[PDB]
């Protein structure tokens, strides 16, 4: 079972190792990193905003 | 009619790696660094000194025949298009006191060039990294130019 | 409040009517160290802040 | 933070040379004060020379 | 900026009204501050304001003082009777005529 | 209209049902649970399965590659279809490569149905 | 990697006047191959000026670095420029034959 | 002015080393003098261990 | 004031430039001294490689 | 889009009113040497008081009168 071996997977929703010969060069629409960020900031203005709920 | 192989084809290689319609053959490792002591290239030809060259300022340095892509155009028709690589490397290394350190170290690497990289006048193997010390000195091919390696306390 | 802004409009004109109390020789004592000192510390004096600045 | 700078402050008079030693006659001294009038006491013109030394 | 129908309202008000409610005046023209009117008042309008060329001697003090007490308008302009307007341009004047 | 818009309608797409913040269960992926076959078009004529299968392994590993070129004079016609091992491979893969550049061939990527073994 | 804006053509203002074209082609000569340089002459363009790297690129690095350097007590002001218009014919007397001289040279057709 | 500094002094009369510092007032008692038991308390008490030999 | 020290400081500014200046003038010699008398002496393994 | 261009192809570029130079021989053959070898090159303060002068002062970036403020791209057109 050769597996991917190189230096860095990028994450994913999943966490998939990349193939066997996978070439070994980020060729990504970057939406993955745009996703993950969006992800996060959503739950920075949950918490922002409840604060100003008790106010 | 071709029947379809599973074996590679330039086109993300030449992409990737190609420049100004020149593809270079090398790639920086992920190493590259810069370094805090200042390089310093004393260039002579035959006992004929020439003025230095800082290269402390990149991690990569093309030496080649090709002005146009090169770092450093080194023309003696004996020198290939794409000939050699300068490289800071950041290079692990034990601290006397056991503690791991790295330092950024300068390699020079051969593309496979056509008569020979000379180290001390010792050609060296292509497509492998030799490190530079104080002092040192460089011949490609065979040109008549040499070269001696310093940095500013050395 | 009223009594302090009495007081102080009072300490204003007084020190208008009886001169700098830091004589001359305070000041150029004063003045001369403090250059004696950034000098020594080879401070590049801040300029005027550029219009097209990157910050 | 102030209560840190206090931390600083204590064990910096501890890491001193041999400070707690009395032995031959030593004796240290803590002064603590105020400037008890700085703000209204700057002097205008001689604060513009001083300033002329930075900006 | 003001315009002479808002200044003449100014004059008759304050001649009215005293210095001191500067609310009640604010509140008759429209797109006009309590500030600004006292500011007004006192800087241009007010007849004490002395409306001339400068003299020789007048020129003299000015240049003379903005030497000896550099960039202090308010401080100066009492000492030879203008305002801080008054003294800051005519300096400025002086200073420009001479380089 | 010309295939680069195809490309623009699954982006939009995408960023629609984003937009509206829709879950993953009732996202337009969801009606294939059932395929691990993609559609690769507007290749480049020259790229082989090696390059293909190298690049899009970047999500996963692949079962098996079908590049349709013509057979007489076999050279690549330019689209191919792709099996994954795992449909998340191609979920993934699907938002990720619809719309990358390829030796300035932008490459267009989807889902396929009830892909055909040939 | 480029804002598509970027140009090998210049325009600085703040110059001052009866500057040395020397002291100026040095100026900008740090940083890469000058093609020309033009100074206003009216006095509405005197103090100003075009200037014409021979490179995307040194253009830009110029741009963005010399951007309000201190020249003799004043900042300078640098921008990228809008060619968006034109004032003369391309004259297709000289295209013509320079492109005939093209044609029969390389034998293309 | 004197009226509000205030200077304490440290000798072989005066155990207790006293200042006082942006809130806090602090007393520094040193262990070689007549601290004859090191002893624990209330956090309210910081030990000051010397840097270079790292004791108390 | 004024005038007085900004002379001093441009005086002092001077001198202190000229001396720096000399030695890296001596510096420069002696490193190119040093670089013909290593040069010379390879005309007349401590190393480290990689694969 | 990068091919150099031709001197009746610069002024069809620029508009009028501006004199073409080349300073010196010495400094178009400095030019000569420009992209040469521009990277290797020998490398590149202090207190110093400061002396009164009104350059600054004197530059003006907006129009003068009810003029509308006028921002830093508009520029090359007004």
């Amino acid at each position: 079972r050769p597996r991917y071996s190189g230096p860095a997977p990028p994450p994913n929703r999943f966490n998939i190792w990349p193939g066997y010969r996978w070439d070994g060069v980020d060729r990504s629409n970057g939406f993955e990193q745009k996703r993950f960020a969006r992800l996060a900031s959503k739950k920075a203005v949950e918490e922002l905003a409840y604060k100003w709920s008790v106010e | 009619k071709e029947k379809p192989s599973f074996e590679l084809s330039g086109a993300l290689l030449e992409d990737t790696n190609t420049f100004r319609g020149v593809v270079i053959k090398y790639s920086e490792p992920p190493e590259a660094r810069i370094p805090k002591k200042r390089w310093r290239l004393y260039p002579f030809k035959n006992d004929e000194v020439l003025p230095v060259m800082y290269i402390h300022r990149q991690s990569a340095y093309l030496l080649g025949r090709h002005r146009r892509i090169a770092d450093i155009p080194i023309d003696h028709p004996s020198c290939s298009k794409q000939h050699a690589v300068f490289q800071y490397r950041l290079v692990e290394y034990t601290r006397a006191d056991g503690t791991v350190g790295r330092r950024v170290k300068p390699y020079i690497i051969d593309l496979g060039s056509g008569n020979g990289t000379f180290l001390n006048n010792k050609r060296i193997e292509p497509q492998r990294y030799y490190e530079l010390k104080e002092k040192d000195v460089l011949k490609f091919g065979f040109s008549s130019r040499e070269y001696v390696l310093l940095h500013e306390s050395s | 409040t009223r009594l302090y802004l009495k007081a102080e409009q009072e300490r204003q004109h007084n020190y208008l009517k009886d001169g700098p109390y830091i004589t001359a020789e305070e000041a150029v004592a004063v003045y001369t160290t403090t250059v004696h000192w950034l000098e020594s510390r080879r401070f590049s004096p801040i300029p005027f802040p550029p219009l097209s600045y990157k910050h | 933070p102030p209560p840190l700078l206090v931390y600083k402050w204590c064990q910096g008079i501890n890491n001193l040379q041999d400070v707690w030693e009395t032995s031959e006659g030593e004796c240290n001294v803590m002064l603590e004060s105020r400037f008890e009038k700085m703000y209204e006491k700057i002097d205008l013109t001689l604060l513009n020379r001083l300033l002329r030394l930075i900006v | 900026v003001w315009r002479n129908t808002e200044d003449e309202i100014l004059k008759a008000a304050v001649m009215k009204y005293g210095k001191n409610q500067w609310s009640r005046i604010a509140s008759l023209l429209h797109r006009k501050s309590a500030k600004q009117c006292k500011a007004r008042w006192y800087e241009w309008l007010d007849p004490s304001i002395k409306k001339t060329e400068w003299s020789r001697e007048e020129e003299e003090k000015l240049l003379h003082l903005a030497k000896l007490m550099p960039t202090q308008w308010r401080t100066i302009a009492p000492i030879i009777g203008r305002t801080a307007a008054q003294c800051l341009e005519h300096y400025e004047f002086l200073l420009d005529k001479a380089a | 209209m010309n295939p680069l818009t195809k490309v623009k309608l699954i982006n939009e797409l995408n960023e629609r049902e984003v937009q509206l913040g829709v879950a993953d269960k009732v996202s337009w992926h969801s009606e294939y649970k059932d395929s691990a076959w993609i559609f690769l078009g507007g290749l480049p004529y020259e790229l082989t399965e090696g390059d293909i299968i190298c690049v899009f392994s970047q999500y996963g590993e692949i079962v098996n590659i079908n590049l349709v070129r013509d057979k007489k004079t076999g050279k690549s016609k330019g689209f191919c279809f792709l099996c994954y091992e795992d449909q998340r491979s191609t979920i993934l893969a699907v938002d990720n490569f619809n719309g990358i550049k390829i030796k300035g061939r932008t490459i267009r990527v989807d889902h396929v149905s009830n892909y055909r073994a040939p | 990697r480029l804002p598509p804006e970027v140009n090998r053509i210049l325009y600085i203002r703040n110059l001052p006047y009866k500057i040395t074209a020397e002291e100026m082609y040095d100026i900008f000569g740090k940083y890469g191959p000058i093609r020309q340089i033009r100074v206003g002459n009216t006095p509405e363009t005197r103090g100003t000026a075009y200037v014409v790297y021979e490179d995307i690129f040194d253009a830009k690095n110029a741009c963005d670095h010399l951007s309000g350097f201190n020249v003799c007590n004043r900042y300078l002001v640098v921008l990228y420029y809008n060619a968006n218009r034109a004032f003369q014919k391309m004259d297709t007397k000289k295209k013509e034959e320079q492109l005939k001289l093209l044609k029969e040279k390389y034998g293309i057709n | 002015q004197w009226e509000n500094s205030f200077v304490s002094v440290y000798s072989k009369d005066n155990p207790n080393l006293l200042f006082n510092m942006c809130g806090f007032e602090c007393r520094i008692l040193p262990k070689c003098r007549t601290s004859y038991e090191e002893f624990t308390h209330k956090d309210g008490v910081w030990n000051l261990q010397n840097e270079v030999t790292k004791e108390r | 004031a004024d005038r007085k020290a900004r002379e001093a400081v441009e005086m002092r500014a001077q001198v202190e430039r000229k001396m720096a200046q000399k030695e890296k003038e001596k510096h420069e010699e002696k490193l190119r001294e040093m670089a013909q008398k290593a040069r010379e002496r390879r005309a007349g393994e401590n190393r480290d490689i990689s694969e | 889009r990068n091919r150099p261009l031709s001197d009746e192809e610069l002024d069809a570029m620029f508009p009028e009113g501006y004199k073409v130079l080349p300073p010196p021989a010495g400094y178009v053959p400095i030019r000569t040497p420009a992209r040469k070898l521009t990277a290797t090159p020998t490398p590149l303060t202090g207190f110093h008081m400061q002396t009164e002068d009104r350059t600054m002062k004197s530059v003006n970036d907006q129009p003068s009168g009810n003029l509308p403020f006028l921002k830093p791209d508009d520029i090359q057109y007004f």
